[PDB]
């Protein structure tokens, strides 16, 4: 564990640590939940303004500037959804199936967010996804390493220089193996690196169902009214 | 053709 990756992990843990708030304060601010699509304004809300904190947390990933204007956003508009479904571990437990934040109120379990439509598709999968993650037990330091690495993915369609986007990558990844090795002890970390890959190409599957949930709920303008510009911007044509 | 995705960059 060199000099340059304990920099690396510093870093990352601290732009979490900046951009996602454990006491959920700013939830107020939402569009308020009621529980039609009658929870729609209050998680379009959510999303976006989480979508503000995951393009935080990615201008602080080391090397990530160094990008272009044009490769920052492509990286973003592909991995945004993936990340914001990786942060929401930290509130997801367990014990209801269900992203505790504070309240409930402030909590979504399966028939808070599969009502409407064909969502189910999307939410069962997810679910899954979120318990298969959750029982990785991850390191903090492993968590942030893990957005970042699948922020910064060389093969997201539209990439230009992607040689940079490998290098920026390979650096974070060798630094989540070392990191594996020298800091997470057995059993825990038996192929916990594969096991980790493993999600990102979980990820990937639930981008492409949600890609396919939000262009089909976004084609009817009645529900488009209730997103925020940042999310049609975001999750775009 | 990202007005609020580049100035959230900066
Ligand atoms: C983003 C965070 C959190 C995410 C929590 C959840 C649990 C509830 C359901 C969330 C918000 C998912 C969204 C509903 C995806 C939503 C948002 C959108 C626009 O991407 C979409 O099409 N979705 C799926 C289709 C759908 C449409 C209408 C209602 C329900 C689904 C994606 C992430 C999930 C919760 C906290 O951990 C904070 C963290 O930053």
């Amino acid at each position: 564990l060199s000099e340059e990756q304990q920099h690396i992990i510093a870093i990352l843990l601290d732009a979490h640590h900046k951009t996602y708030d454990p006491t959920y304060a700013d939830f107020r601010d939402f569009r308020p939940p009621v529980r039609p699509l009658s929870m729609l304004p209050h998680l379009a809300d959510l999303v976006s303004y989480s979508i503000q904190k995951v393009i935080g947390f990615a201008k602080m990933i080391p090397g990530f500037r160094d990008l272009t204007s044009d490769d920052q956003i492509v990286l973003l508009k592909s991995s945004a959804i993936e990340v914001i479904m990786l942060r929401s571990n930290q509130s997801f437990t367990m014990d209801d199936m269900s992203w505790d934040c504070g309240s409930q109120d402030y909590k979504y379990d399966v028939t808070d967010v599969s009502k409407a439509g064909h969502t189910l598709e999307l939410i069962e999968p997810l679910i899954k996804f979120q318990v298969g993650l959750k029982k990785l037990n991850l390191h903090e330091e492993e968590h942030v390493l893990l957005m970042a690495i699948c922020i910064v993915s060389p093969d997201r369609p539209g990439v230009q220089d992607a040689k940079l986007v490998e290098a920026i990558q390979d650096r974070l990844s060798n630094t989540l193996q070392t990191y594996i090795r020298c800091r997470h002890p057995p059993p825990g970390s038996h192929q916990l690196y594969a096991k980790m890959i493993q999600k990102l190409a979980d990820l990937r599957s639930l981008n492409e169902e949600h890609s396919k949930q939000y262009r089909s709920l976004s084609f009817q303008p009645e529900n488009s009214m209730k997103l925020t510009p940042l999310v049609l911007e975001v999750f775009g044509n | 053709n990202h007005p609020m995705l580049m100035n959230l960059l900066k």
